[PDB]
């Protein structure tokens, strides 16, 4: 199908790559007494492998020749041909989950700007005044454009440069 | 003032009006001012769900004695959704909507005292407004009887009653666990087996509190 | 209590606690939903 | 006043002022002015939205559950996206962004510029406005209310408002669960109440 | 010129307060090359926290 891939649920190496690796490992666990944990901890192993591969062929992922699965970038193909999971919605949480600590990074320094010697309140945090940022920084998008629009994200001319 | 483990002298920052202050902080988790009154009201807190947790395990205990078959109160959860009716589910999640009301309620009374009682919460002024101690609330439904309303000096006795009662049953509640996860069995049971055979049943022979 | 609080306060301690608040949980996330690769599910 | 919860805050940059005001910013969203300006528009906009479109959900659905009196086609509201029939959803899609998007610029473009959206010249015709800030009066309100219960009308539309966004939520998290309708939803629950309530079913019963 | 305790922005090419603000802890009434001392909160490289400047270069808001 797509750039001369199959999904790796009607892949072929794919399904040797699942049923290699429960052989060897059974192999293994054939010198183990059910008396034993290892015998039980060797078994859930094999039972836990092949869930994900049930799962990675359900999903709908791209396995070339080799059997591996891989990615699709631009979001004209993972949209359109169905499978954006892989980064097109993750790349999203991530920049969420990025940008959240990333802002409620600039508000502390804020908050704590202002006061007699700030030094000391970088090295000691007040959890407080920082617990008050991690909760205000959430819906973060919303208020980076509005510091953006109002003119109160950037610090303009002010700052120093050498020459 | 009767400190604990005499001849000491209490922590120099607390000496002063607790009911039942003996002068005990021997880790000294009181030297915050801000924070004692916290811990104050979590010992009351405690002390009230303790009493009433040691006399629901005795009586289903005491009662077990004459027939009229009850649980333990260990494995009295399962009897219950062994016989079911309503599913588990439903059960804990009416606990975490009810009682999650009430203690988020009780908290922003502790933390600005002026609110809760207000208003505006199906009218109830007066009722939840609070009588300016810490785990004291008064009221009308929290103090059907009108109770602590009367004289103040019979009032701060009570107050030290009640925790002094308070602090018993919480160590007693330690008692049915620890002695439940020996004995195999319940408090009364041991509080007979104990009155039966003292020899015999004491916690030497448990075979759990003292290993070989 | 004061100083005790004062010193839980210091940079290295909260980098310690609040990293392994997070390693915990990235762990645990792990343990319960095993194997993410893409978000399909 | 009313808060969110009676003991909390208030937080410093939003005072009572504007109705439907409760002290309920946990996340701080609206801070500098001309922000909350805009948030308060989105909420009506919302509410006024989550109002109409929810009955479209809730009555149909309730008319064909409540009896055999009229039917509802298209039968639970998740249902209705079938039953296109004379023309395609290709083209009835782009007349309705082309169309919409004609009067909500014309929405915008006066919160930016409030005075008048369109002075009498331009846009031929039509342009009758009598536009107050933040609500459109004018045509939108035929009847002529703002007579004096303002206050309480603005409190009224907010309040139903928060409530039926609110509720709207619901439908879409009930149906995408229990692949019922409300009303299947509902009786069911007043049924019996305990066996047929939430997080005994797929989602809190992951436990 | 100039006056003490008043904020000041510094235009001096050479600097590490260049375009910072800084407070002057003394105006001299002479006619030194360099009269005005201004403080900084923040540290040089050197760990200098003040320096002496110019009526050209320092300019007061
Ligand atoms: C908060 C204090 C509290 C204490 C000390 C106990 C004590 C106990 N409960 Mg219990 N419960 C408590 C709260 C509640 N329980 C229940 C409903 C149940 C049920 C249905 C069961 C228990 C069981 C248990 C046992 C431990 C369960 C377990 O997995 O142990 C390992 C760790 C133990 C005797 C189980 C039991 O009866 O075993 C003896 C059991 O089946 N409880 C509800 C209603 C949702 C509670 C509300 O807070
Ligand atoms: C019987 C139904 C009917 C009705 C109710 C109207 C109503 C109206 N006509 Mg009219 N008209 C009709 C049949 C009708 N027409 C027929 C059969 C013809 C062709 C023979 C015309 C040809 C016509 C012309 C050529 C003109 C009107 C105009 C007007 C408007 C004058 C009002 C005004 O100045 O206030 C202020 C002006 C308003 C428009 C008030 C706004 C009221 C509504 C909400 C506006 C709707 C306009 C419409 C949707 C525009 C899109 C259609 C078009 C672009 C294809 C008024 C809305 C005048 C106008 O500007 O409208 C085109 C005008 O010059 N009429
Ligand atoms: C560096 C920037 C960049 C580049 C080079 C591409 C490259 C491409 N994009 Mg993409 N895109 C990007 C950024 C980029 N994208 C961003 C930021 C967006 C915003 C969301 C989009 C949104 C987008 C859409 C909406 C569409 C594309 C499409 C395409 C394809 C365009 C037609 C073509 O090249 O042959 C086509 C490519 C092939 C025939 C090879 C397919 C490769 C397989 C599927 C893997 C191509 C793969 C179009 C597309 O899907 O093409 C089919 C399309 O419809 N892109
Ligand atoms: C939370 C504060 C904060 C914020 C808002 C930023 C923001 C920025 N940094 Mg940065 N940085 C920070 C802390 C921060 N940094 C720290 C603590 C260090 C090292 C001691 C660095 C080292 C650093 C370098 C070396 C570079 C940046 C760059 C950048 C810019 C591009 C973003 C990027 O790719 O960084 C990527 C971030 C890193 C590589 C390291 C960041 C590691 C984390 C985020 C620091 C921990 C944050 C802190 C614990 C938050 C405490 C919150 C609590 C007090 C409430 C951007 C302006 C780049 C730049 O200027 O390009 C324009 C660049 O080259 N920064
Ligand atoms: C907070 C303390 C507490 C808790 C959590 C429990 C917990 C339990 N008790 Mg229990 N109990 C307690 C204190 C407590 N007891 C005390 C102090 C007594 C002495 C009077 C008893 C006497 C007692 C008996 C005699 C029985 C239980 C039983 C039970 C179990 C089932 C509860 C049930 O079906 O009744 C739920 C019933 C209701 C909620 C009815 C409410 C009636 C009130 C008065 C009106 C409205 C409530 C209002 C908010 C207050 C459960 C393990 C039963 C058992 O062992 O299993 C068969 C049982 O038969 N309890
Ligand atoms: C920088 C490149 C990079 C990238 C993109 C990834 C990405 C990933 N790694 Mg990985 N890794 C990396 C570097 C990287 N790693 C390095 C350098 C090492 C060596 C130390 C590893 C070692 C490693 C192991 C050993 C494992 C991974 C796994 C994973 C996957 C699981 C993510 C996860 O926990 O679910 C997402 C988790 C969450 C969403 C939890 C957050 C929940 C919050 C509450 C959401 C709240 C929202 C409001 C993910 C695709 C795991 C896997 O299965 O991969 C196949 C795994 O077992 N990685
Ligand atoms: C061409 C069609 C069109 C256009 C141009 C707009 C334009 C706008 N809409 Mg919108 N809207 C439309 C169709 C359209 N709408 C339709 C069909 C619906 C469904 C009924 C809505 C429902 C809707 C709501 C519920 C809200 C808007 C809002 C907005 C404004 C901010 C949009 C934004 O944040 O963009 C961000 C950029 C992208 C999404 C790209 C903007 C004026 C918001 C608003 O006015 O806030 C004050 C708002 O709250 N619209
Ligand atoms: C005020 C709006 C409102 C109302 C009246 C109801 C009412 C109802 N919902 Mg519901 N629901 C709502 C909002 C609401 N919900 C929202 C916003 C969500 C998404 C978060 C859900 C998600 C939801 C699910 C997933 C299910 C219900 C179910 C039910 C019914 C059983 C009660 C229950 O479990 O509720 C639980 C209510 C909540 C978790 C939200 C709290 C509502 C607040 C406290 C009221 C004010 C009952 C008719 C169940 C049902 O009918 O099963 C047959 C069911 O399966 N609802
Ligand atoms: C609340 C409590 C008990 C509550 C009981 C309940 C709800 C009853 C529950 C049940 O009825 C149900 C629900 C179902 C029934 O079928 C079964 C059970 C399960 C039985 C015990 C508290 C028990 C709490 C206890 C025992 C605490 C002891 C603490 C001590 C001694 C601390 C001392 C110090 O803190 C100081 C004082 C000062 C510091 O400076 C020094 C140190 C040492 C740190
Ligand atoms: C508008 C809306 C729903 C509109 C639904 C419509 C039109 C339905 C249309 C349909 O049914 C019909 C008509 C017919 C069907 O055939 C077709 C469909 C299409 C199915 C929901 C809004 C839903 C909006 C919701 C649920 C918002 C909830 C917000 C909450 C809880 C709080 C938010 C905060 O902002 C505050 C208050 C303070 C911040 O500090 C903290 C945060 C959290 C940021
Ligand atoms: C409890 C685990 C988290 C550790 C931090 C909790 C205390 S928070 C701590 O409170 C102190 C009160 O004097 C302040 O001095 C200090 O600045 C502040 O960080």
């Amino acid at each position: 199908d797509i750039a001369g891939l199959t999904p790796c649920s009607e892949s072929k190496a794919f399904k040797r790559r699942e049923n290699k690796e429960v052989k060897s490992l059974q192999k293994r666990m054939a010198k183990y007494e059910e008396g034993s944990a290892p015998a039980l901890a060797l078994q859930a192993t094999a039972e836990r492998t092949q869930k994900r591969f049930e799962f990675y062929g359900k999903s709908g992922l791209l396995c070339g020749n080799d059997g591996l699965p891989h990615l699709i970038a631009d979001p004209g193909l993972a949209f359109r041909y169905g499978h954006a999971g892989d980064i097109m919605i993750p790349t999203v949480l991530f920049i969420y989950m990025a940008g959240y600590t990333g802002y409620a990074g600039r508000e502390y320094l804020l908050a704590t700007r202002g006061e007699k010697k700030p030094t000391q309140k970088e090295i000691i945090i007040d959890v407080p005044l920082a617990l008050k940022c991690v909760a205000g920084s959430a819906g973060w998008p919303l208020r980076a454009f509005n510091d953006l629009r109002s003119g109160s994200l950037l610090e303009k001319e002010e700052n120093i440069t050498v020459s | 003032r009767p400190v604990w483990y005499p001849g000491n002298s209490p922590p120099e920052w607390l000496d002063g009006s607790l009911p039942g202050d003996y002068g005990y902080d021997p880790l000294g988790l009181a030297s915050d001012p801000e924070m004692l009154k916290w811990w104050v009201q979590a010992e009351l807190v405690h002390g009230r769900w303790a009493m009433l947790g040691t006399v629901g395990m005795i009586v289903p205990g005491v009662a077990a004695r004459a027939g009229g078959d009850f649980p333990q109160w260990y494995d009295a959860g399962k009897v219950y959704i062994e016989n079911s009716s309503i599913p588990f589910g439903a059960l804990l999640m009416t606990q975490v909507l009810m009682m999650g009301w009430s203690e988020m309620m009780r908290y922003y009374e502790f933390v600005s005292p002026g609110s809760q009682g207000t208003g505006s919460f199906m009218g109830f002024t007066e009722a939840f407004a609070g009588t300016g101690e810490n785990g004291y609330p008064g009221g009308r439904f929290f103090d059907p009887f009108g109770l602590a309303k009367g004289d103040p000096a019979k009032l701060q006795e009570y107050k030290v009653k009640e925790i002094k009662n308070g602090r018993l049953a919480m160590f007693s509640c330690l008692g049915y666990y620890a002695q439940y996860a020996a004995t195999g069995k319940g408090p009364v049971d041991n509080w007979f087996d104990h009155i039966a055979d003292p020899f015999h049943n004491t916690c030497a022979t448990n075979g759990v509190s003292v290993p070989f | 209590m004061q100083n005790l609080k004062i010193y839980l306060s210091t940079a290295p301690v909260i980098a310690f606690i609040w990293l392994s608040l997070l390693s915990s949980l990235i762990i645990e996330v792990n343990r319960f939903f095993p194997d993410p690769l893409i978000f399909a599910f | 006043r009313p808060i969110w919860l009676p003991g909390a805050d208030v937080p410093e940059w939003l005072d009572g002022t504007i109705p439907g005001d409760f002290g309920y910013d946990p996340l701080k969203l609206g801070k500098d002015p001309e922000t909350l300006k805009w948030y308060v528009q989105a909420e009506l906009v919302h509410g006024r939205f989550a109002m109409m479109g929810l009955v479209g959900m809730l009555v149909p659905e309730l008319l064909t559950n409540a009896g055999i009196g009229l039917p509802a086609k298209g039968t639970e509201w998740f249902n209705a996206g079938a039953a296109p029939m004379f023309a395609p959803t290709g083209v009835l899609f782009a007349m309705q962004f082309l169309l919409m998007g004609w009067a909500e610029i014309r929405r915008y473009q006066d919160f930016k510029n409030p005075g008048s959206v369109n002075v009498d010249p331009i846009f031929g015709g039509k342009l009758p406005d009598g536009n107050i800030p933040g609500y459109p009066g004018g045509i939108f309100d035929p009847f002529g209310f703002a007579k004096g219960d303002v206050d309480s009308l603005k409190l009224k539309e907010v309040k139903n408002g928060r409530l039926a966004m609110f509720a709207t939520l619901g439908f879409y998290c009930q149906a995408v669960v229990t692949g019922k309708g409300p009303i299947a939803c509902w009786t069911s629950h007043l049924a019996d109440p305990w066996a047929n309530n939430v997080w005994s079913i797929e989602l809190a019963k992951v436990i | 010129g100039p006056k003490r305790g008043s904020r000041v922005k510094i235009l001096r090419p050479e600097s590490y307060w260049y375009n910072r603000a800084g407070k002057v802890v003394s105006c001299d009434q002479t006619g030194i090359k360099y009269p005005v001392t201004v403080r900084f909160e923040d540290v040089n490289y050197a760990g200098v926290s003040t320096n002496n400047f110019g009526l050209q270069e320092v300019e007061e808001l």
